């Protein structure tokens, strides 16, 4: 690719989470943005069915 | 979000070469206390733009426990292995609840990772190490908003070398 | 399909106290070859049809195993232990799958039991065994169509007594 | 509500090792004899690349 | 103590096969709390009495748990699934502590029988179970001093028979 | 070389959690009923810091 | 052997403490095909000189692994995730054997390692990684005589670091 | 301690294994020197009773 000017600074992603966690149903939606080649980025979910969730949301942070 | 890795020492990367079709990637994670949170996710790529869609069951998690009392705390950072298994990539790591008032809860990731591409038109990396820095840095709201940052590297053990030439 | 379950020795019947609510289930089932099966199922009843309404996740099996292969042979009959967590049930067991050259796949299985009536509303079993017999009666069309039977027993330790009055 | 000769009905959807799947069931059993048989039909990603075994304590 | 088992059902009897000589067990039991309990155990036969010379590790036993706090109640009846790998027995089961509290804490066995007889001098049994019955009948003595009963059959599933002709 | 009573005695030694311990044991059963009790004397290490319960299975 | 670990960005060293007294540990690794590798250690000071004493129970090994076999390969470099609990340390890692053929065979080891002196008189350290580099670099007899160094190496995760300050 | 000059350099050790794998009964001593602060060792280990070893050394790499 030459040099870093000609890769992509940032790519954006949008996802979508459902599930059941010890019975309870929840859906999810969410927007982010990353550096791909520093491997960094960061989201923002936002439960929109079964909220507020009833257990914490870090066993969710490695499927976002 | 295994797209946005930086990878060193010439390690290929199996995402990036996934694209543009992209990838999938499952995962059963075993929590000590008997927890199990299983998922399977889809990666691609419209136009500009990664979407993911994400299938979760997570079961048998104690009443009493960190996680359905909602008193995690916080991840510590962590580091997956990573390797060829039935020409596709396997991982597992090892992740730590830091929780309040100090215990670690831990938990263990079993994941297979599948590219859309045959492994025919892929350079598949070697055995190495995954470090992933998680932080749920915002709690906007509940129950209900959440803002989280990663970070991770893709690397050989170069703290302790090889007397050998092995990675 | 725990609805149907021949329970002796007295044993409370969790299952059909637990109707015209009805119950859940979720279970996470871990394979010796490193395979997970993750299922969540809902059981309601629809007039005079018991209804079911089934979620599952898969995930790790190796590509060279019988699973995949679809080199299986059959299920030994299996004993469950079940007991009260959490205002609810749990059950385990381990599974046996025979396999081509003579040997057995097995596995564990980890289960919650949710009844859809409060607690207050039940009366708990003590911890007892529950046998299963399944046995697939034919593949009517292979990979597409099959027939399954199965038979249930809870029941206490009878084969070999207490001297204790213990169950 | 229960009888001694009940049927019942299944819906499954699943993916297996990245292969999705769905399935329909229909049976009938006798709930208080423990008894019970089904026919369980693969209406979507079939035919099935894996053993049917690991579906049998779901259905 | 294996050669004090009453096989029904004409299940051939690989501990008392192996007489004079006698056999050995090897075995890891998990607990779900953490714990790990190893043992490697010889039986022979002198004279008119069975000797057994049993060597055991364990550890990663929570401190705070039942185990180390010596705060555990009664073991649950259990039941073993035994079958031949390798030419020698495994066994596996899953055991169930009783503790205050209502609680139980699960663990799982893990274990190989070896006869010191050749495999071609002896009968060996198809897949089967093995029932035990453990009991604390007295503690003579706080920590130094037991009594334990055991009761033992290895049967097939009597309860929840095969329409296929199996055992 | 079996008989329809049969006594035995055994040796135990281990380390638990960092704690040695040994015992002696006596004990006697019927092995074709499949019925036994023993008697378990802790020699060094005691008492016992930990539950016995988890060394029934080693006796 | 974990008086020999060079630690970096201030880690207390709960080893070299120890002294002159020394520490144990106790350990079971559990291998993906079902063996299990128990030990129990002994690390005293005499003089000058380290003095280890080991005890080792290792069992279900398959006949047909890689173990058995003797044809293993070498392991691969590993880190342990290392923290305070029950006013002891607990590590737990994963390590893999690189077979002969390209597979890996893992294994997830489980330890406490426990001061001579009172936690009192120590300074514990945080969570952290231990990276372990392990080459058996002469194998000079069988079977019999080997050869082998370790390098290792305690340390935070600083290739994806915090953005919050959390080590 | 000031400096490095003050620490020692290398520490020797020895060690004595017993065990049984899979039923085969083993025993081995062993010898080493290592560099504490710098975090590097290397020992040899002999079989003494048991041996040849009819399972790979490796399982016992993380207990000489
Ligand atoms: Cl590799
Ligand atoms: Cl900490």
């Amino acid at each position: 690719h030459g040099s870093a000017s000609f890769l992509k600074k940032t790519m954006p992603f949008k996802t979508t989470i459902e599930g059941t966690v010890n019975g309870h149903y929840f859906k999810c939606t969410g927007k982010g943005e990353g550096n791909p080649f520093e491997g960094t980025q960061e989201m923002k979910i936002e439960v929109i069915e079964g909220g507020p969730l009833p257990f914490a949301f870090h066993i969710l942070s490695t499927s976002c | 979000s295994k797209t946005f890795i930086k990878y060193v020492s010439g390690i290929p990367d199996y995402f990036k070469q996934s694209f543009p079709e992209g990838f999938t990637w499952e995962r059963t994670t075993t929590y000590e206390d008997g927890g199990f949170l299983t998922a399977h996710q889809d990666t691609s790529l419209d136009g500009d733009c990664l979407v993911y869609k994400v299938k979760i069951l997570g079961n048998n998690f104690p009443a009493d426990g960190p996680v359905m009392q909602n008193k995690a705390g916080r991840w510590e950072p962590s580091t997956e292995i990573v390797y060829e298994v039935d020409g596709v990539l396997r991982g597992q790591s090892l992740m730590a609840l830091k929780c309040p008032g100090g215990r670690h809860l831990t938990c263990h990731l079993h994941t297979t990772y599948r590219s859309k591409k045959p492994a025919s038109a892929l350079k598949m990396p070697g055995f190495h190490f995954e470090d992933h820095r998680i932080e749920i840095m915002e709690e906007v709201e509940k129950g209900k908003c959440y803002k989280q940052y990663e970070a991770a590297v893709g690397r050989y053990c170069d703290a302790a070398p090889s007397k050998l030439g092995h990675n």
